[PDB]
C-alpha cells in the first residue's frame, strides 16, 4: 500500500503539475494566437484550436520538464512533511522508493508515448490545419527516446530528493525543478540542433546529452554514501 | 537488546560538531539526549538514527555493524525514528497508513498482518480513525498514529525526535504515556527534546551533550550532582 | 538609513537574479537562434553575435523582471527571516519598502531607459546587417513605467502569503505580473511598425495596474 | 505609568471563532504573559495586541489613545514594540548600522543624541564589543541582545516579546530573563507569549492565559495554579 500512496502522491503531482503548466503553455501561446488573430477567427482559436493546441506541448517539451518538477515538488513534498523520512525510518528501502516512483513512470510513459504517437502528431498537425534528415531524423529518434527522458527526469528527482534535499524549503526544490527542468529544456533544443553542427552521429550521440542527465543523476546518487 | 555507540564524531564541513560521544541504551531504559541545541545534541541523535551518515564512530545493536548502513537498513533491523514534523500520511487513512508500514515486515503473513494492524489501532485508541483521511488530526491524535506507524515496523529501539515539541503541558502526560507504553514493551526509547525540565522526568538515564562532546551520562538525579550543569547550565 | 541597506541587499540580490535571468533568457534566445540556425541555415560564425545583439531585446523584459524577481526574493527572504515584520514593528512604515524600491527602481529604470532610449535602436541596426549581406513607442514608453509600477506592486504581494508557503507567495505576484506583461504584450499588436499607433488601451491596462498597485498597498 | 489596555478583542478566521472577547491590560513596570494551549487563543490574540494580524473586533488603548485600527505603521511608532520569535536581526547589516536604522526613523530625537543613544544603547546590553560586528555573525544567545536592543531603539512602551524561549537553552532562559528585567526596569510593560509554561511564570508578575478562544486566567502565578479551569486544560499538575 505504501507504494500505492507514493504513486498517487508522485503521479498526482506529476499530472496536476503537467496540467497547470499546460494551462500556462496554452494561454501564453493562446495570446500568441490572439496576436495572429484576424485571419478569420479568434473565438474558434479559443475552442477548436485550443484543445489540439494543448496536447502537443506536453510530449516534446512540457512533459519531461514538468516530470522532474512533478516528483521533485511531489517526492519532496513528502519530505517537506517528513513523510519520506518516516517512510525510510519505517524500513521502506531507499532502493524501493526508486522502485516505487519509477514504477509509477510505467503508467506515465504510456500516458506520454501513446499521447506522443496517436494524438501529439495527429492533433498538432490537425491544429495547424485549422489555421488556413538534418532536422526530422534528429527529432524523430529523440521522440523515440521521449519515454527514456521522463524516466530519467523522474530518476533525476530521486537523486535530488535523496541527495541534495538537506532539509531545504519546498521553494528551493521548486527552483531546482524550475532550473534543472529548464536545463533539461535548453539541453533539448540547443544540444539537439547543435548535434549536426559538431557532427555528432545519430547512430552514437544525438539527444543522449539530454539523457546524460542520467550521468548527472548518477553523480547525485552515490556522492554522499 | 542494545543500541550502543562507539566514539561517534562528525563534521558537516570541518567544524567538529560532535567529538567522541558514546551513548548506550538497553531495552526498557528510556534515555534522553539533552544539552545545548545545535551543539551536537541533534547531530549525534541524527547520526544514531541514520539521517546524518557516520564519519568516524561506530554504532552497534548487539554485534552487527550498522555504521555504513543507511537509515532504512538500520531501521529494518531495530530502529524506529519519530520525526519532529507531522508525518501523518496526509493522503492516506490510518488503517492504510499502518498496513502500509506493516507490509515492510515481510515475515508477517497478510492474514495475521491485519490482526497486527487492529492490535495497534486499539492499542493507541485510534481504531475509530480507520476511515479517517488522516489529513488532519489533533496533537494527541497525530502523534498516536505516528507512534503506531513506527511501532508497526516492530523495531528494537525507537528514537523520538522532540516528542514534546510545541505541545501544551497537559498533553505531556499523553505524550509521556505514549512513551510509557514503548518502555512497557521490550523497546528502547531515545528522546532528543530540548525541554530538559519535561524530558528528564521520564528517562532512567540520559546522555547530555555540549559543544561537541557529551559531558553528562547517567540518571538526571546524578546530573544534578554534576558540576558542569549545576554551574554552566543552571548557575 | 536602513533604506540604503534595503537597496544594497536587493541590488546584491537583483544583480544575481539578473545573471540568472540573463542565462534563462540566453537559452530562450539561443533556442530561437538555434532553431533559426537549423531552419534558415544561418552560419555559425555570427550566431554568437546575434545572442549578444538581442540583449537589449531581452533587457526590456528582464530589467523590470530582474528588479521584480530581486524584490520578490529579497522581500521574500527578509520576510522569511521575519525581518520585515519587525521592520514595521520597530516604527518604519511600508513606505520604507516603497522608497527603497523606488530609490533602486530609478536606477533600473534609468538602465531600462538606456536599453530603450539608445541600446534598443542600437541593437536593431547592428542586428540588421551582421555582415550577412556579403506605435512601438507606446510599448517602448510603458517599459520604464512598468518598473515603477512593479516596484510599487511587489511590496504588497510578498508579506501576507509566506506564512504558509516559501514560493507560494511569489505565485500571485508572478501571475499578476505575468497577466500584466502578456496583456501589455498582447495589446502592442495592432498598428505596429510605421507611424500608426495602437488604440488607447495599452496604457489603459498599464494605468489599471498602477491603480491596482496603489489599491492593495494602502492597507 | 503608561498602560497597554486591550479589551473586547475578537476575530474569526474563515468564520470559525478563533478568539472571543479578551480583556488584557498591562502597565509600565508589569510583565504579563500570553499563555495557554497552542492555537486556542495565543498567536492570534497576541498579534492583534501588536497589530500584525488585523483585528476584527475590539479596541486597544495606550496613553489614553486608541490604536486598534492603526497597523505597525503607527502602532509601532507610538507605543508598541514587537520582537518576533525568529531571527528578526538585520542579517546583512552591521550592529552600529542596524541599531541606528530603527533609531533614526523616529524623528523625535536630535541627530547628535541620535548618534549618541546608539552608543549608549549598545553599551546597555553589553554589545559594545559587538560594534560594527556584521549581523549573521552572532549566535542566537546574542541575536537577542541586538534584537531587543533594536526593538528598544524606538522609545516603545509595552515591549511585546513573541516567544522569547524559542532556542530553549536553560542558560539562555536565565540570560533572557535578565534583559527582560532591564526592559521592566526601563519603565515599560512586557508581554510574553512563550510556549513553555513553567519558565515564563518565573519572570511574569501577571499572566493572561487564553484557552478555547476565551481568556481564562490573569494575575499572579500563585493565583494561576490554584485555579481549576486553567489547570485542567493547560497544566494538569
Ligand atoms: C521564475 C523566474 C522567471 C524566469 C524568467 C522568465 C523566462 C521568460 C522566457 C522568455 C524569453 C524570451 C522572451 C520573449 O520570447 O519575448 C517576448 C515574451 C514576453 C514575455 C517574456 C517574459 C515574461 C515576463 C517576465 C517573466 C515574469 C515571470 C515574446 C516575443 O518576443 O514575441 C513574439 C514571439 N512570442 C514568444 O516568443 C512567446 C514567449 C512567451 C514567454 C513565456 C514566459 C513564461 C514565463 C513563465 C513564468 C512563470 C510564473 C508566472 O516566448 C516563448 O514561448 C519562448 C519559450 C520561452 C520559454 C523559456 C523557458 C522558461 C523557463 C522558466 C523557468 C526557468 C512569437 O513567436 C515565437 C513562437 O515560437 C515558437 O512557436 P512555433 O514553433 O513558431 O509555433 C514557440 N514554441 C516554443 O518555444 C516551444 C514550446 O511551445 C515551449 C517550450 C518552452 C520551454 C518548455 C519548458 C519550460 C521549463 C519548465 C520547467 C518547469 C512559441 O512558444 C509559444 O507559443 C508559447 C509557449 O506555449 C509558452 C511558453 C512556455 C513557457 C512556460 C514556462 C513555465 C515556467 C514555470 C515555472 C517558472 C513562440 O510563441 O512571435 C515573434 C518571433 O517570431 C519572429 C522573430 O522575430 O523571430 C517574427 C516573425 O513574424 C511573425 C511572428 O511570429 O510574430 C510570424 C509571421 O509569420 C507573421 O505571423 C507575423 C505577423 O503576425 C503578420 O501579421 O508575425 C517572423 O519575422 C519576419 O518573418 C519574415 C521575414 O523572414 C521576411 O521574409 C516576414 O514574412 P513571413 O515569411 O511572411 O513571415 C515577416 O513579415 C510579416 O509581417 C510583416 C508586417 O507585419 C510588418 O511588420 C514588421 O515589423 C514587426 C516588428 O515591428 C515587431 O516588433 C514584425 O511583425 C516584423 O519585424 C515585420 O517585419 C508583413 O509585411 P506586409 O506584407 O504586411 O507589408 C509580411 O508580409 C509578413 O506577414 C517578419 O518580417 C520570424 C523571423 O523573424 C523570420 O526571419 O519569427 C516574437 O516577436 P519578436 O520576437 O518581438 O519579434
Amino acid at each position: 500500500v505504501l507504494d500505492r500512496y507514493i504513486g498517487k502522491t508522485i503521479f498526482n503531482t506529476i499530472m496536476m503539475t503537467l496540467f497547470m503548466l499546460v494551462s500556462l503553455s496554452g494561454i501564453i501561446k493562446f495570446v500568441d494566437q490572439l496576436k495572429k488573430s484576424g485571419q478569420g477567427s479568434y473565438d474558434a482559436l479559443g475552442a477548436g484550436l485550443y484543445t489540439i493546441l494543448s496536447v502537443p506541448k506536453d510530449i516534446q517539451i512540457f512533459f519531461p520538464m514538468a516530470a522532474l518538477l512533478g516528483a521533485l515538488l511531489g517526492l519532496g513534498m513528502l519530505a517537506q512533511r517528513s513523510e519520506l523520512v518516516v517512510m525510510q525510518a519505517s524500513g521502506f528501502t531507499r532502493l524501493q522508493v526508486a522502485l516505487a516512483v519509477m514504477k509509477t513512470a510505467i503508467p506515465l510513459v504510456l500516458l506520454t508515448m501513446a499521447i506522443g504517437e496517436w494524438v501529439a502528431p495527429q492533433g498538432e498537425q490537425m491544429a495547424r490545419n485549422y489555421r488556413a534528415p538534418g532536422r526530422y531524423q534528429l527529432n524523430m529518434w529523440s521522440k523515440i527516446f521521449q519515454p527514456l527522458s521522463v524516466a530519467v527526469m523522474m530518476l533525476m528527482a530521486l537523486s535530488f530528493i535523496f541527495g541534495p534535499l538537506r532539509s531545504v524549503p519546498m521553494g528551493v526544490r521548486v527552483v531546482t525543478g524550475i532550473s534543472f527542468g529548464f536545463i533539461f529544456y535548453v539541453l533539448d533544443q540547443i544540444f539537439g540542433p547543435l548535434t549536426l553542427v559538431y557532427g555528432i552521429p545519430p547512430i552514437i550521440g544525438a539527444l543522449l546529452p539530454s539523457a546524460s542527465f542520467f550521468l548527472i543523476s548518477l553523480w547525485l546518487m552515490m556522492r554522499k554514501a | 537488546a542494545t543500541l550502543t555507540a562507539k566514539n561517534l564524531a562528525k563534521a558537516y564541513k570541518g567544524r567538529r560538531v560532535v567529538e567522541d560521544v558514546s551513548l548506550t541504551v538497553n531495552s526498557g531504559e528510556i534515555v534522553g539526549l539533552l544539552g545545548p541545541n545545535g551543539a551536537g545534541k541533534t547531530t549525534t541523535f541524527y547520526m544514531v538514527v541514520g539521517i546524518v551518515p557516520r564519519d568516524a564512530g561506530n554504532i552497534i545493536i548487539d554485534d552487527e555493524d550498522i555504521s555504513l548502513l543507511p537509515l532504512h537498513a538500520r531501521a529494518r533491523r531495530g530502529i524506529g525514528y519519530l520525526p519532529q514534523e507531522a508525518s501523518i500520511f496526509r493522503r492516506l487513512s490510518v488503517y492504510d497508513n499502518l498496513m502500509a508500514v506493516l507490509q515492510i515486515r515481510d515475515d508477517l503473513t497478510s492474514e495475521q498482518r491485519e490482526d497486527r494492524a487492529k492490535e495497534l489501532m486499539e492499542e493507541f485508541h485510534i481504531e475509530h480513525l480507520r476511515d479517517s483521511l488522516g489529513q488532519a488530526l489533533s496533537g494527541g491524535e497525530r502523534r498516536r498514529v505516528e507512534i503506531a506507524r513506527a511501532l508497526a515496523a516492530n523495531p528494537k529501539f525507537i528514537l523520538l525526535d522532540e516528542p514534546f515539541a510545541g505541545v501544551d503541558p497537559i498533553s505531556v502526560i499523553d505524550i509521556k504515556r505514549i512513551i510509557e507504553h514503548l518502555r512497557d514493551s521490550g523497546l528502547g526509547v531515545l528522546i532528543t527534546d530540548h525541554n530538559v525540565r519535561e524530558t528528564l522526568a521520564v528517562c532512567e538515564r540520559a546522555y547530555i551533550v555540549s559543544q561537541g562532546h557529551l559531558i553528562a551520562h547517567g540518571t538526571p538525579q546524578q546530573i544534578l550532582e554534576d558540576e558542569q550543569v549545576k554551574r554552566v547550565y543552571l548557575g | 538609513i536602513i533604506i540604503r541597506y534595503l537597496v544594497r541587499e536587493t541590488l546584491k540580490s537583483q544583480l544575481a537574479i539578473l545573471f540568472i535571468l540573463l542565462l534563462i533568457f540566453f537559452c530562450q534566445k539561443l533556442v530561437r537562434i538555434l532553431g533559426a540556425a537549423v531552419d534558415g541555415d544561418i552560419p555559425t560564425n555570427l550566431v554568437l553575435s546575434l545572442l549578444g545583439l538581442g540583449i537589449p531585446e531581452m533587457a526590456q523584459l528582464i530589467l523590470p523582471l530582474s528588479l521584480f524577481l530581486g524584490l520578490l526574493m529579497t522581500l521574500g527572504k527578509l520576510y522569511t527571516e521575519s525581518e520585515i515584520t519587525v521592520m514595521h514593528a520597530c516604527g518604519l512604515s511600508k513606505a520604507v519598502l516603497i522608497k527603497a524600491a523606488m530609490i533602486l527602481a530609478l536606477f533600473t529604470g534609468a538602465v531600462a531607459a538606456v536599453n530603450v532610449m539608445w541600446a534598443g535602436p542600437w541593437s536593431s541596426r547592428h542586428q540588421d546587417e551582421v555582415l550577412a549581406e556579403a506605435a512601438e513607442l507606446h510599448w517602448r514608453f510603458t517599459l520604464v513605467a512598468t518598473v515603477f509600477i512593479m516596484a510599487l506592486m511587489v511590496v504588497p504581494l510578498s508579506v501576507v502569503n509566506p506564512r504558509q508557503g516559501r514560493v507560494l507567495s511569489m505565485l500571485p505576484a508572478m501571475l499578476l505580473y505575468l497577466v500584466f506583461f502578456l496583456l501589455q504584450t498582447s495589446i502592442k499588436s495592432n498598428g505596429g511598425k510605421g507611424k500608426m499607433d495602437p488604440a488607447i488601451w495599452m496604457w489603459a491596462i498599464n494605468l489599471l495596474y498602477f491603480a491596482l498597485a496603489v489599491l492593495l498597498n494602502l492597507w
